[PDB]
């Protein structure tokens, strides 16, 4: 239902709503670590 | 100066976020207000995190910045903004060339100047960062040749929408890890390069609105595990190849508003993962018996069914030599 690859055709969205985390870690902030990595692909982690 | 900081990689943070707050000429959010002070760590859009050098000391880590309307330039000053490796600046008015000083950042992992004015060549500063994995300059004003190293290079995702490349795709297309990759929207020549089977991870993957040619190389049938196919405002002449039976993964795919010739296979495009199979606004006299019962979505306007509804005048539908291109003899598909 989420696939990226059209989603980058709006300029406007971003793979993250949650501001600062990274985009492949976009979960809960409990410690909003920039230098946490969940996801290898970007595929199997859209939001 | 009268300050001190916790450490001293944080004081050449100050430097740069300072300089850069001076080149910012705009922001209607006020986002850039709170950007005074020592404590850098409680700055909007920028963040900490215990170093991964040592543990002991924080640094800054990442600057996240999206959408708020941002303008202005990137300095060169930002070469002392050491250790980030996500640097979102998405939606805002920026300009300028990336700087050269940014290749000190070798740390960067995401890079996302996605949606601003940047107005150069391709940015050969983004192929020094060796951890970069993330890289989209959507929606910016790119000139030129995409250059065939940036392919070389271990990325996860390349984003080139909504810009100005002239080139061809580069040969070097199968050597790229990349899961993700979109050419959407750019003046692209030439044809698809035969390197693609080469890739075995590419998921997504985008030709939409592109000024490319050629037969199609049947060497795409590879991909086992592939979700987007798209080639949409395309140029392409030509049959569909039989081989492309083996994307058994694909779930969307999209051909129209080109100019693809031959028939239609009725093998592959019963797939239980395929959905919203578009083949609209082209020739095909080829028949879709298996390939629009509603179980999935398929398309068949302006395709020249005579069988079907919403087909083209019959002196649209191949007035010209009715015969396809060869596909053979092509420089594009074969000797
Ligand atoms: C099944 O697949 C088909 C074919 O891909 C798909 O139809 C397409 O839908 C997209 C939208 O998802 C259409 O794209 C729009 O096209 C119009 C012109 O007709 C543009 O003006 C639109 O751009 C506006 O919106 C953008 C996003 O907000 C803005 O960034 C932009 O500036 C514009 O304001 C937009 O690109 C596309 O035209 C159709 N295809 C055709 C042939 O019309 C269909 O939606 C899919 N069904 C699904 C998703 O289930
Ligand atoms: C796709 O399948 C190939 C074949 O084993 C595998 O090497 C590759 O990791 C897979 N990539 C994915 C799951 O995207």
């Amino acid at each position: 239902r989420r696939y990226i690859g059209y989603d980058a055709l709006k300029k406007n969205n971003v793979p993250c709503s949650r501001r600062g985390r990274s985009y492949y870690d976009c979960k809960k902030r409990r410690r909003n670590n920039p230098y946490r990595r969940g996801c290898s692909a970007i595929t199997h982690c859209y939001r | 100066l009268d300050l001190k900081f916790a450490n001293n990689r944080l004081k050449r943070a100050y430097i740069a976020l300072q300089a850069w707050k001076k080149a910012f000429y705009s922001d209607p959010f006020n986002t850039a207000a709170n950007w005074v002070g020592p404590d850098v760590c409680s700055y909007k859009g920028v963040f900490c995190a215990p170093a991964l050098d040592d543990p002991s000391v924080l640094v800054v880590a990442g600057i996240d910045l999206n959408h708020a309307d941002i303008a202005g330039y990137l300095p060169p000053e930002l070469g002392l903004l050491t250790d980030v490796a996500l640097f979102h600046v998405n939606s805002n008015r920026f300009c300028g060339v990336i700087p050269k000083s940014l290749s000190k950042l070798t740390l960067m992992y995401e890079f996302d100047v996605s949606n601003n004015r940047f107005v150069g060549p391709f940015p050969t500063v983004a192929l020094s960062w060796p951890s970069l994995k993330f890289l989209d300059i959507r929606y910016n004003d790119f000139e030129g040749k995409l250059p065939p190293e940036i392919f070389d290079k271990d990325l996860d995702a390349i984003f080139l929408n909504n810009n100005r490349f002239e080139s061809t795709i580069p040969e070097t297309i199968g050597k790229s890890t990349a899961s993700v990759v979109t050419f959407a929207h750019n003046k692209f020549s030439g044809c698809i390069p035969k390197t693609i089977g080469q890739m075995k991870n590419l998921n997504e993957i985008v030709f939409i609105g592109n000024n490319l040619s050629g037969c199609l190389p049947n060497e795409i049938g590879s991909l086992n595990n592939v979700t987007v196919f798209d080639a949409s405002s395309n140029g392409f002449v030509g049959s569909l190849p039989s081989t492309l039976s083996g994307l058994a993964n694909v779930e969307q795919m999209d051909f129209s508003y080109n100019k693809f010739t031959g028939f239609v296979t009725d093998n592959i495009c019963k797939l239980p993962k395929l959905s919203n199979f578009t083949f609209s606004y082209n020739f095909f006299n080829g028949e879709a018996q298996s390939c629009s019962s509603q179980e999935k979505q398929f398309d068949d306007t302006s395709n020249c069914l005579q069988n079907r509804p919403n087909q083209k005048s019959a002196k649209e539908c191949l007035p010209v030599v009715s015969r396809p291109v060869d596909c053979s003899k092509d420089k594009c598909a074969g000797g």
